């Protein structure tokens, strides 16, 4: 999508991996804010909405919740306050032909710029103010948007690529998505703190015959003490037996 | 996209004839078909405004005059009926969408008191005296331009054909002029073609000392 | 508004960059956005245009061309000048009703001086049969434009019964070529018998002299 | 949209929920033991709404806007598929209809139309939607599955009972499933059955009226106007509202619930 009619993707209810993006080199331009790097697997958080514009390599700056540019204020303006954080990736052999190429448009000229957020399509040309042109194009009334020529040959940070945008906002609702974490091997006939799944204890984890049902997921003993445990890699029921504290 | 524009005009002072735009290409909806005038000097200003789609019109309020500026659109035209004239108002007038990223080739206001006159050629000798010029003299011809060559073009090199002036008479006139050696004077045959279209006249000349 | 552009004549060699300035009668930051518009006119070919307002430029101009200001200030720059950046430059403004341009902002190719040379032309006695006489001094290439061109019949100040021609220099030679006319009545001319033309350049030190008497 | 009305009233009557109603109320597997819990329940023998549908004349829908009232217990009776979802939400905003292709269960903002039903024509194949006015937001969830449902006419004396129990309990649109073949007349039958939990929709919308999402038989034999291809297929549901109760509930070998007893109800329950 152009940046102005930039593209929304609502990646929620979905876990997604985020180490992956760090670990790759194209997307080197990696500028974000907020959340710490290694901290996306870390945290859980509502929403994933993802956003997606093309732009000239000056640009990077003039994206951002600190620095607004014309191009920035008004096309896809980053909240003040931005929780989720932003990637950007040079693409300029993909995205440029030879001597250029047009497929994509910038939006520059209106009256307002855009609240934080704001996906303005509308194509109605400005007047320029006082002077009413009544949707033809003159000297004061111009269309709203203008071809976006790119090129890597050309000068400074003019070189087109990629750009997407990951906002978090987890405020709302409960978290319905979290990064991947904590996996580790199993270990079955040793006394071994584990955390199976939020369960916290220690124990001997042998393999038990006694079956829950597909329902359910732990098991109680009677008084209310943990008893056994499915395991969540691989579905089969593992008792718990915590191991010997007699006195001596 | 392109701009047909027509045309070339011998309007007499008093009267407007109106000029023509077709447009082709043109979406005829949102580019207003502005209008503005091109002289035999820079003199550049903006003529007019138009709403394709709307039909009013903004017009410089210098020279408002009688000027019509009507959207025609169902041969989506624009026309020119600049209402009122006078000798000094004899200039170009150029069609332009928008802004003017793509004009009209544009159309020649010729508002003279005067008529369609056939030219008249004359005769410069060469220099008495080393490389010696000789040449021709195109004289009161009526309207603009008269084409000529040398030697039926056979001659082209050191060959200047200089642009046409108005003068007093209503009418314009140019020189077609070459500077060659003496050794040609002796022997070498130089004759000038003029050709006016508008009075069909052609005369070939003889240059000789 | 009326608008004035300083200097209306620069010199451009090929990749060098040049400033030609437009001035206002007031500011055109109405509605708080400058509304000036800036065309460029090749000998003979409809002007497309530079700019979309105050900074921005039209699709298929190259990026090459560039300029902005405020207010009541505004200016060029091209850096690549290159061959076709020779044409007519004109600045116009789109705040108040009456929408005008400027006057003429000539680019040329930039050369050594070169002197021009002078030449005249007398009147046949053919041509004189006819009822006028023409006198033809014209310059034979120089690239720098200006230059005077003062007639001397008999030694006598002239004017009031002339015609010059202006010629556009080549994109090869870089120099210009022009020419000037004396028109009389045959007895006019004939009454008087040396007729000279005087050609002062900055390429000469001193003004040139070409004269013919009758006979 | 369309409001069909060709309703011939006959007010709903009230039922015993005899010793229906009781889910599993979390995850934990016991075996053998009796666990004493205190959660949202129906308690035993209390009345449930009985909402009808038939055309036999007398052809009326049950379909109106229902307080939520903390909970749902929920249970359509039907010989061939009637009753095709529900719709919660504050004024009406939760989408679970079962749309004979797809279980879709769109939670937007979307404010639809009165009378919310879908119709389905015959040919036994469906009509169209007729529901779902609005779009707006649709944030939450928009989960679906590839479903066939044989959208027909089944003369009988109906053999399923989709229990059902809804909640919301911190944010968790908790849904208890329940399925099984009880022939009967038209009665809500007793025998224990424990609603083993299906979905637990982490939403964000709090829920306080509880709508059923119906749908229509266009037909040939009975076409026309928007009141005229009705065609009833006989079916009907009950509506409980849940209330805080202390249960016991006794667990067998393989750990599903077998039975329960309702602390307060009379003196030897407690
Ligand atoms: C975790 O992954 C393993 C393999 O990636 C899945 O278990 C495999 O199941 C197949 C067939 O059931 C066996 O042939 C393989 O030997 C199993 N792999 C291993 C390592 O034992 C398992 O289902 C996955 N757990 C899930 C999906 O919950
Ligand atoms: C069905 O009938 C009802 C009541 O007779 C009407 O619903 C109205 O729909 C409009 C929609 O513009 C609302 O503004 C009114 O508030 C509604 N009124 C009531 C009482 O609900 C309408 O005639 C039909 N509903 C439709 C067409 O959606
Ligand atoms: C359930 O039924 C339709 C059957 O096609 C589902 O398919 C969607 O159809 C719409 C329009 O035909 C498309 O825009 C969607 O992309 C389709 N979804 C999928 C997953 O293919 C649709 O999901 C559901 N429609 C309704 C109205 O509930
Ligand atoms: C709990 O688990 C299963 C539930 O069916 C019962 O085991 C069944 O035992 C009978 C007779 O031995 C077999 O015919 C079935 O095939 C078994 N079913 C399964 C799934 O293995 C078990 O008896 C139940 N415990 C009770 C009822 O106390
Ligand atoms: C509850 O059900 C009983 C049994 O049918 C009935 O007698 C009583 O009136 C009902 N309560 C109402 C309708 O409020
Ligand atoms: C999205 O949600 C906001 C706030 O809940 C609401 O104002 C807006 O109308 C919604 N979008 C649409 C398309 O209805
Ligand atoms: C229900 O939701 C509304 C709107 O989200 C909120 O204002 C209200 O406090 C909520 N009531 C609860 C959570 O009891």
């Amino acid at each position: 999508a152009s940046v102005y009619a930039w593209n929304r993707k609502r990646i929620s209810n979905c876990v997604a991996d985020y180490s992956v993006l760090y670990n790759s080199a194209s997307f080197s331009t990696f500028k974000c804010y907020g959340v710490s790097p290694t901290k996306l697997n870390d945290l859980c958080f509502t929403n994933v909405y993802a956003d997606s514009f093309v732009i000239r390599g000056d640009e990077v700056r003039q994206i951002a919740p600190g620095q607004t540019g014309k191009i920035a204020d008004y096309n896809y303006k980053l909240p003040d306050d931005f929780t989720g954080c932003v990637i950007a990736w040079n693409s300029n052999n993909l995205d440029s032909k030879v001597g250029g190429n047009y497929n994509y448009l910038y939006r520059l000229f209106r009256k307002s710029n855009l609240k934080p957020f704001e996906r303005d399509i509308s194509t109605e040309i400005y007047q320029a103010g006082s002077t009413p042109c009544n949707g033809v194009e003159g000297f004061n009334c111009y269309f709203p948007l203008q071809s976006y020529g790119f090129q890597p040959t050309n000068g400074v940070g003019y070189q087109p690529y990629r750009v997407v945008v990951l906002s978090f906002e987890l405020l709302h609702a409960p978290a319905t998505v979290c990064g991947p974490k904590k996996s580790t091997n199993l270990v079955k006939n040793k006394c071994v703190n584990f955390n199976f799944n939020g369960l916290t204890g220690t124990g001997v984890l042998t393999e038990s015959n006694k079956k829950f049902l597909p329902f359910q997921q732990f098991g109680r003993d009677i008084a209310d003490t943990t008893d056994a445990v499915r395991d969540p890699q691989t579905l089969e029921i593992l008792d718990i037996t915590p191991c010997s504290f007699g006195g001596v | 996209v392109q701009l047909q524009q027509s045309g070339p005009e011998l309007v007499k002072p008093g009267a407007s004839v109106k000029i023509s735009c077709k447009a082709s290409g043109y979406s005829f909806t949102g580019y207003s078909m502005n209008w503005m005038k091109q002289s035999p000097e820079k003199s550049l200003e903006w003529i007019g405004e138009i709403n394709p789609s709307t039909g009013g019109t903004t017009d410089n309020q210098k020279f408002k005059a009688k000027a019509t500026l009507t959207v025609d659109k169902s041969s989506s035209t624009a026309y020119m009926q600049l209402k009122s004239l006078t000798s000094e108002d004899s200039a170009v007038y150029y069609c332009a969408r928008s802004r003017g990223d793509y004009w009209g080739q544009g159309t020649s206001v010729t508002v003279s008191k005067a008529s369609t006159k056939g030219p008249s050629v004359f005769p410069l000798a060469p220099s008495s005296k080393g490389t010696a010029a000789l040449g021709c003299l195109v004289k009161d011809y009526f309207p603009e331009p008269v084409t000529v060559s040398w030697n039926s073009g056979a001659l082209t090199s050191g060959v200047h054909t200089f642009p046409a002036v108005l003068q007093s008479s209503g009418l314009y006139s140019l020189s077609s002029v070459v500077t060659v050696p003496s050794s040609s004077l002796g022997t070498q045959t130089y004759i000038c073609n003029v050709n006016h279209k508008p009075s069909n006249t052609k005369v070939d000349k003889k240059v000789e000392p | 508004i009326v608008l004035t552009q300083s200097p209306a004549s620069l010199a451009v060699s090929l990749g060098q960059r040049a400033t030609i300035s437009c001035r206002a009668s007031e500011s055109v930051e109405y509605y708080g956005t400058s509304l000036m518009q800036w065309y460029q006119q090749k000998p003979g070919q409809p002007p497309k245009v530079l700019i979309y307002a105050a900074s921005n430029v039209e699709s298929g101009v190259p990026a090459r061309f560039s300029g902005s200001g405020s207010g009541t200030d505004f200016s060029l720059n091209i850096h690549p000048v290159e061959e076709d950046d020779i044409a007519m430059y004109f600045c116009q403004q789109s705040r108040k009703v009456p929408w005008t341009f400027g006057g003429g902002t000539k680019l040329e190719i930039k050369r050594t001086v070169a002197a021009p040379s002078v030449f005249i032309f007398p009147p046949s006695d053919e041509q004189l049969k006819s009822g006028t006489a023409s006198v033809v001094c014209l310059l034979n290439n120089f690239y720098p434009r200006e230059a005077k061109v003062q007639w001397k019949v008999d030694n006598a100040l002239q004017s009031g019964n002339s015609q010059e021609s202006v010629t556009e220099q080549d994109s090869k030679d870089s120099t210009y070529s022009l020419s000037s006319t004396l028109t009389l009545s045959k007895a006019d001319y004939e009454k008087h018998k040396v007729y000279a033309c005087e050609v002062t350049h900055q390429g000469l030190s001193s003004p040139v002299t070409k004269s013919f008497n009758r006979g | 949209c369309v409001n069909l009305t060709t309703r011939t009233q006959l007010p709903p009557a009230y039922t015993n929920s005899f010793t229906r109603g009781v889910y599993y109320p979390d995850k934990v597997f016991r075996s053998s033991v009796l666990h004493s819990t205190q959660d949202l329940f129906l308690p035993f023998f209390s009345n449930v709404t009985w909402f009808h549908a038939i055309h036999v004349g007398t052809k009326r829908f049950d379909n109106p806007v229902l307080p939520f009232n903390d909970g749902v217990y929920f249970a359509s009776t039907e010989k061939s598929n009637i009753i095709r979802g529900w719709i919660f939400g504050t004024t009406l905003s939760l989408l679970i209809v079962n749309n004979a292709t797809n279980v879709v269960i769109k939670v937007c903002e979307f404010q639809f139309c009165n009378d919310p039903f879908l119709g389905v024509y015959y040919h036994w194949m469906e009509s169209e939607f007729r529901v779902y006015s609005s779009a707006n937001n649709c944030t939450f969830e928009y989960v679906s599955q590839p479903f066939l449902m044989d959208l027909e006419g089944k003369q009988g004396n109906f053999k399923n009972l989709r229990e059902f129990v809804f909640k919301n309990i911190d944010g968790y649109f908790k849904i208890y499933s329940k399925h099984t073949p009880i022939n009967l007349v038209r009665d809500l039958p007793q025998g224990f059955s424990a609603l083993e939990p299906l979905v637990d929709l982490p939403i964000g919308i709090n829920i306080t009226r509880f709508q059923t999402l119906l749908a229509l038989h266009r037909s040939y034999l009975t076409p026309g106007d928007s009141s005229s291809g009705w065609t009833a297929g006989a079916a009907a549901y009950y509506v409980g509202y849940l209330q805080p109760r202390t249960f016991l509930l006794k667990y067998n070998e393989n750990g599903t619930i077998t039975d329960a007893v309702d602390c307060a109800l009379d003196p030897l329950s407690e």
